[PDB]
RNA sequence: GAGU
């Protein structure tokens, strides 16, 4: 996004800014879940070979 | 089998007359059979439910993951 | 001015913008939708109505009989809420429907007066909804979750890149019905349009049009715009419209009129185009060179011989041109295909499709759908017809039709359900528009593209399916049986009705156990919205697409409330002010702004509507009842934010809190907290448990009143008046004549419920708030639910926390806490746990409940009555016997040694197992109550008889009280009536009370009201006396148990569970932790003042987690209590009313920028000192979300608390007396104890029950199960060289019977030798392989 | 509904 968040958590963000950040947040947490099963599976494959 | 058939045909009528359910006594009345016999048939009426039945609403368990063998005298008692 | 409860407790609100719209009823969705299902509205198509008329009236196949539906009546449900909860019944009402059989004649015309028989049949029971918006299913509280799904209509998607090294731009149209098989039109690599019906296989789209009744040339009309080609002499002319050229390099010298216009090769510009247009060109000379390569439209025959030459969609070559002009047709219809705008599409489709007529299209259709079934003509026709044009199979609904019609630019709202062929063609028209570049691609994810299914709409759905099965049975029976003699009630069975309904209610995904940990949990659950369910996605089926955060979610769903893990993205809470529109689409209320000035009008807009207009945020600064303060203002249009000037601005947000859900709205300084921790915060709040002692939160938002209000577990005054009687069980209020009905009596009775069991095993108790003789208003809080203070949400309790590192007791988010917490009994849970004792009947003999228990300590016998029932109020422990039970045994397996001893010592073995009801492991509390349900067959138990007699006299006493309380109201009213126009208080007072029916005064209003109230006595009397009979039909009746079960006893354990180390605690900010150690008061640091600390939280939990709002809460929290400090002091110091008033008001009016101005003045002395007492405990403030208290105003208040503005204080270590070298942040924060109790989390197993097939240890604390040592753990052992440990886990610890028993004995004997056997799992393996006919032998050496 |  072109315009960033100039403010800090000290000031507190508003409607818009906080909303903006949610995208990345949710994306991040969904990654921590669903994108880790790939790595687990990968590892098990390594295990079995070795 | 034929007795079971009677049961369920009558069940419909009785639910509609009462506005609710048929108690064994009331049912037993209309059939002119002994309540004990009715209750027996009600129990025997249960069909095989699967041992492999996913008990887990979340595919956790195939009913089997509950069942314990009471035949086994416990290692406590074997000692 | 304010109500009596607000006058009792104000919370200071730091809100800067004034909330114009009041917070909507939060449970509305549920209430109103369920209402729609049963709503008696004849013309209105809702629930029952809609379902019935859709199939009804059911006309006979033979045609000479018919079944008609008149109207229905809902019986008042036979089982009350309480009663169904008691017996484990589903709470429902009878539906009875008035139906008519009407019979025609054969021979005589169709004379409709042959046989007319009509009556009311019972159509089954309908599960009913509670006052709370909840449902009683098998005697447990369930909620039906709202369901998002993709709306019926048209979806136009692009596969961006997708497949191919090209990355072919390939589009698709998906046709979604409410009910019916699906249509897909998609683009092959070489641009040929393929159809997937029921998205099955890819056929040419043209085949579908063929089936639709279209000729090759008809399709080329409605798709391609023809070009007129004349042949004159040897030369060739086209009828050409000037605009057609448009962007086109010239191949010839184009001689129009006279002059050369287009140079051969020069790209045609707009100049050339307008020039020719104004010249008035019909015909233009062209070379025979141009047409070789074009296409021929119609199938022009050679009239002479009759011979066909150019076909429908054929390529043009030099020689055929000669043949055509030779056949003698003056006018030729070559095709328009330049690419660019109108490309080679329909043309190409027709070529790949070798099929021709309607019939062969229907054949290939049928052969894709049923490959291998012989193409009988009528079967194919019926298939295709029934696929899209069957009324019964295919319904798009107003939903589907409205969205469909909006995408294809139609004014018309409501459609005919079935696929009209215009629609179909329009579809392909718009797809191939987009392929040219005319349409936009739609996003599935648009809120306007996703519909929300509430209660009534879902119920209607599944109910309609019940009616479908009804049609198969009913209509079938309408034809066979002899019509005359047969009556309507014979035909109709309620079974499948109630089955399908109870299917939905019980078995469905959306119907779940309500979370009642606290009122927040319930309220939030009710309005949460899931993307799963029928017509919806599962976990694998959900990619990034719908999970990710859409700009449309603004003011509709909280972007910030969702379960972490695989559920994430799928389930989301409804935002605060948000509701469902007419079509179940999400909408948000917004303020109008007319010509610069901000009006007061609110309009609800859907997502689609929202895209259109330019909206200012709530945060934007507003000139007092005029315009906007800044010239260049902050707003968003068409989904995109930035700067606008005043005049351009159309609308505005009502308040900030509309962005966020209910849960998120409760968090105070969300503004300073990162979203990750925000998410966790909302989640934890949902798991907070009510303690013994409710405390109002120091730092709220203003929403804490609303939340409690809507939760509805609190009891609220529905008229207002004065409290006549106050009981910790009964609150009776005398209404003012204001709200008083001239019909009934004016006394309102609220019976409270104390200590009932929640689904979570938690506490549900009501405390009365107000006092006897208090005057209160409509909507005052009479009695509080569990986690509720005088109006306010009291989720948890607030403690003095000190942010500092301790000697590793606060290590990594771990918590240090004071013994003082237990001293005060804060954070002590009441858990009401339920156990059931079942006396079944085996053929081994019927089990019985008696005090008779072979080889038990008389310690265990002593607490039991003669019935074998635990005494009321006795406190017991895990392992202790509650209810005695005996079961049929059968021994006789005396192995040699046993017989010997039986002979010697005697002890004659009485056959009986120890079925008697044990208490759970490590659990100890008090029996709060006991219940007994005896089946009708066997006779009454001693204990049962006496307790059902207890309940008897209960009903009596309560009912007598009821009658007399309302009678007191009636009688009181008559005296107020008889004294107004007949001055007699001597004569009346001392005459008996029941002798006033005979009375008769002045005749007008006086007399009419008197008769109203007298007939109320007659009614009350006959009402009550049957009201009694009702409980006496219910209590007397033998209780209905499942087959095989003789009797049952429910027992409630009351455990007072004290906080300990390992319990789970958190704040609202996502900061959480386990109790590591409880320190004696002495250990904890203390103030200069001598006040010792309560909790010590690790500061290192702050910075990387990025929730700073908890710091803000801590500071504001100390100052809130600083307020309480000073006030408490002036209360102890008595002093004068005036001075207290001064301090208090100057406190409230602290903010230079505050909205809420509470100028005290007018308040009476009573109310003043009363208020002081309440704020003695520390003044409760309201920072609302985003619109909250700034740091400077907090600093300002810290001066009024006479405490450091930095909020840090120097602390003395209670152990050593040494000060900490620097000051630390101290202050009050609002803490909560979770539903996660270490008590439950403790579990261990040595030996117990094993698994049936594998013979491995079972799972769970429920079976005394062992942990799985998984392949992961295996790997660990393997990394070490630890072979024997591993082997233990594999054999002696699990499936090796001989091995585990032998090793057990070895351990006792002090051997510790292993000696392994063969694990049973491996044998399982062998046998299953041999079942598959695969030989596996283990080879000897 | 927990945590990694």
């Amino acid at each position: 996004i072109e315009t960033p968040i100039t403010a800090n958590f000290r000031e507190g963000l508003n409607v818009l800014q906080y909303f903006i950040s949610t995208h990345g947040a949710r994306k991040g947490l969904a990654d921590t879940a669903l994108k880790t099963a790939n790595s687990g599976y990968l590892t098990r494959r390594l295990v079995d070979v070795a | 089998i034929e007795t079971i058939n009677k049961l369920n045909r009558i069940s419909r009528q009785m639910l509609q007359e009462m506005g609710r359910e048929p108690t064994p006594e009331e049912l037993a009345e209309r059939m002119l059979m002994p309540e004990d016999k009715i209750r027996k048939v009600l129990k025997i009426a249960k069909e095989p439910i699967s041992m492999e039945t996913p008990i887990g609403d979340d595919e956790d368990s195939h009913l089997g993951d509950f069942i314990e063998d009471t035949t086994l005298e416990l290692p406590l008692d074997s000692a | 001015v304010y109500s009596y409860t607000e006058k009792k407790r104000i919370r200071k609100d730091f809100g800067k913008r004034p909330q114009v719209l009041d917070v909507p009823y939060l449970l509305s969705i549920q209430l109103d939708s369920f209402q729609k299902f049963i709503e008696q509205d004849p013309e209105g198509q809702y629930g029952l109505e809609a379902a019935f008329r859709s199939v009804f009236p059911i006309q006979s196949y033979s045609g000479n009989s018919e079944l008609q539906y008149v109207s229905y009546r809902l019986g008042e449900p036979v089982f009350d809420v309480q009663e169904c909860q008691i017996r484990g019944v589903t709470y429902s009402a009878p539906l009875r429907v008035k139906l008519r059989l009407v019979i025609y004649e054969r021979e005589a015309p169709e004379g409709t007066v042959k046989d007319i028989k009509e009556q009311e049949v019972y159509m089954g029971e309908i599960p009913l909804m509670t006052d709370n918006g909840t449902f009683v299913i098998n005697g447990t509280e369930r909620v039906i979750v709202s369901q998002l799904h993709r709306s019926p209509g048209v979806f136009f998607d692009s596969d961006k890149g997708k497949t191919h090294s090209s990355g072919k731009v390939l589009y698709n149209a998906r046709i979604i019905p409410y009910r019916g098989s699906w249509l897909d039109f998609e683009f092959d690599p070489k641009d040929n349009l393929f159809v997937r019906i029921d998205r099955r296989r890819k056929l040419p789209a043209t085949i579908i049009l063929r089936a639709l009744n279209y000729t090759t040339e008809q399709i080329l009309d409605l798709f391609f715009e023809k070009v007129i080609f004349e042949i004159r002499d040897n030369k060739l002319q086209m009828e050409l419209v000037p605009e057609r050229l448009r962007g086109e390099t010239a191949s010839f010298d184009i001689e129009a009129n006279g002059k050369v216009y287009v140079e051969k090769g020069r790209r045609i510009t707009a100049r050339h185009i307008r020039q020719l247009e104004k010249d008035d060109v019909k015909l233009i000379e062209v070379p025979v060179e141009y047409i070789a390569g074009k296409v021929v439209a119609k199938d022009y025959i050679d009239e002479s011989t009759g011979e066909l030459i150019c076909a429908a969609n054929m390529e043009l070559s030099l020689d055929l041109l000669a043949k055509l002009s030779q056949s003698g047709h003056k006018r030729i219809e070559t095709l328009f295909t330049n690419d660019l705008d109108h490309g080679p599409y329909i043309s190409e489709t027709l070529r790949v499709d070798p099929t021709n007529d309607r019939l062969s299209a229907l054949v290939e259709i049928y052969r894709m759908m049923r490959p291998g079934e012989p193409p009988t003509r009528e079967a194919a026709e019926s298939l295709f017809e029934n696929l899209f044009f069957s009324e019964d199979r295919y319904d798009l609904s107003a939903v589907g039709r409205m969205k469909f019609n909006r995408s294809l630019l139609r004014e018309e709202i409501e459609g005919s359900g079935i696929l009209s062929k215009d629609d179909i063609i329009d579809v392909m028209k718009k797809l191939i528009d987009i392929r040219n570049g005319k349409g936009e691609v739609d996003d599935i994810d648009h809120l306007g593209n996703r519909r929300i299914r509430s209660v009534g709409e879902m119920a209607e759905n599944q109910f309609r399916v019940g009616l479908v099965r009804v049609e198969r049975a009913v209509k079938e029976r309408l034809s066979l049986g002899d019509l005359d003699t047969l009556m309507p009630q014979d035909m109709i069975n309620a079974k499948p009705i109630s089955a399908a309904v109870k299917e939905f209610f019980g078995s469905s995904q959306l119907s779940q156990f309500m979370d009642q940990n606290n009122p927040l949990s319930e309220i939030t659950h009710k309005r949460r919205i899931s993307a799963l369910g029928p017509g919806g996605l599962t976990r694998e089926r959900a990619g990034f697409e719908v999970r990710d955060v859409h700009p449309t979610h603004y003011g509709r769903v909280c972007p910030i409330e969702t379960p972490e893990g695989p559920n994430i993205g799928l389930i989301n809470s409804l935002s605060v002010y948000a509701q469902t529109n007419e079509y179940g689409f999400l909408e948000t209320p917004y303020r109008k702004v007319t010509d610069g000035v901000v009006t007061d009008e609110i309009h609800y807009l859907s997502a689609i509507e929202e895209g259109n207009y330019v909206i200012a945020q709530a945060n934007s600064n507003l000139d007092e009842e005029g315009h906007f303060v800044e010239d260049l203002v902050t707003c968003r249009s068409k989904g995109e934010s930035s700067l606008f000037s005043r005049d351009q601005v159309d609308y505005m947000d009502v308040s900030t809190q509309q962005v966020v859900s209910v849960g998120a709205s409760l968090i105070p300084f969300l503004e300073h907290d990162d979203a990750n921790r925000a998410l966790m915060g909302a989640n934890m709040q949902r798991q907070a448990v009510p303690t013994l002692r409710a405390d109002k939160p120091l730092v709220g938002t203003g929403m804490e009143r609303a939340v409690a209000v809507d939760s509805g577990v609190t009891a609220v005054a529905k008229r207002g008046g004065v409290v006549q009687y106050v009981d910790a069980s009964r609150i009776v209020i005398k209404v003012n004549e204001d709200e008083m009905y001239p019909g009934e009596a004016g006394i309102d009775i609220y019976n409270l419920t104390k200590y009932t069991r929640s689904n979570q095993n938690t506490c549900i108790n009501q405390m009365p708030c107000v006092s006897l003789g208090e005057p209160v208003e409509r909507g005052d809080v009479l009695a509080d639910g569990p986690s509720t203070d005088l109006g306010e949400l009291a989720l948890g309790q607030n403690m003095r926390v000190a942010f500092m590192p301790w000697n590793g007791y606060n290590f990594e988010d771990s918590i240090l806490v004071s013994e003082r917490v237990v001293q005060e009994d804060r954070f002590t849970t009441i858990h009401i746990q339920e156990l059931a004792c079942v006396s079944r009947d085996t053929k081994l003999g019927p089990e019985e409940i008696t005090a008779d228990i072979p080889n038990v300590g008389e310690a265990a016998l002593s607490k039991l009555d003669e019935s074998g029932i635990v005494y009321i109020g006795a406190e017991v422990t895990g392992g202790d016997i509650l209810v005695g039970k005996v079961t049929p045994k059968g021994e006789t397996q005396l192995t040699p040694e046993e017989k010997l001893l039986r002979a010697i010592f005697g002890e004659k073995a009485s056959d009986v197992k120890d079925s008697s009801l044990r208490v759970p492991n490590g659990v100890s509390g008090t029996v709060i109550d006991v219940q007994v349900f005896t089946r009708d067959g066997v006779e009454k138990d001693k204990r049962a008889l006496e307790i059902e007699e207890m309940q008897l006299k209960q009903a009596k006493k309560d009912l007598s009280e009821e009658l007399q309380i309302l009678e007191a109201g009636l009688f009181s009213r008559i005296r107020a009536v008889l004294v107004a126009g007949g001055v007699e208080a001597e004569k009346l007072d001392k005459l008996p009370r029941d002798r006033w029916l005979e009375l008769g005064l002045t005749d007008e209003e006086k007399q009419n009201q008197l008769e109203q109230l007298a007939e109320q006595y007659d009614e009350l009397k006959h009402e009550f006396e049957k009201k009694l009979e009702a409980k006496r039909r219910k209590i007397t009746q033998g209780d209905d148990l499942a087959p095989g079960v003789l009797k049952i006893v429910k027992v409630y354990l009351a455990v007072k569970r004290r906080i300990q180390p390992g319990d789970k605690m958190a704040g609202r900010h996502g900061n959480k932790g386990v109790i590591s150690k409880i320190n004696p008061i002495e250990d904890m640091p203390y103030d200069e003042n001598g006040t010792p600390v309560d909790i010590v939280l690790n500061p290192l939990g702050v910075p990387s987690r990025m929730n700073i709002g908890q710091i803000l809460e801590t500071h504001l929290g100390m100052a809130a209590k600083g307020i309480g400090d000073k006030i408490n002091a002036m209360l102890k110091q008595q002093q004068e009313v005036a001075k207290l008033r001064e301090f208090i008001q100057r406190a409230y009016d602290l903010g230079a920028d505050v909205r809420q101005k509470v100028d005290l003045s007018t308040f009476s002395d009573e109310e003043v000192m009363r208020l002081a007492e309440n704020l003695r405990k520390g003044m409760p403030i309201a920072t609302p979300v985003f619109d909250g208290a700034k740091e400077a105003e907090i600093k300002e208040l810290l001066k009024l608390g006479d405490l450091p503005t930095s909020g840090q204080i120097r602390l003395y270590d209670g152990r050593t007396g040494e000060q900490f070298e620097r000051p630390v942040t101290v202050g009050y924060m609002y803490m909560l104890k979770l539903n996660h109790l270490v008590d439950d989390k403790m579990h261990a197993r040595s030996t117990g029950s094993y698994s049936l097939v594998t013979q491995q240890p079972l799972g769970g604390k429920a079976q005394f199960g062992g942990q799985r040592f998984g392949e992961m753990e295996v790997w660990a052992l393997e990394a070490y060289g630890a072979a024997y440990t591993l082997q233990e886990m594999l054999t002696v610890k699990s499936d090796d019977v001989n091995g585990r028993t032998k090793m057990y004995k070895n351990i006792v004997d002090g051997n510790h030798q292993m000696e392994p056997g063969m694990p049973e799992s491996f044998n399982v393996l062998l046998k299953e392989i041999r079942s598959l006919g695969i030989n596996i032998e283990l080879e000897d050496e």
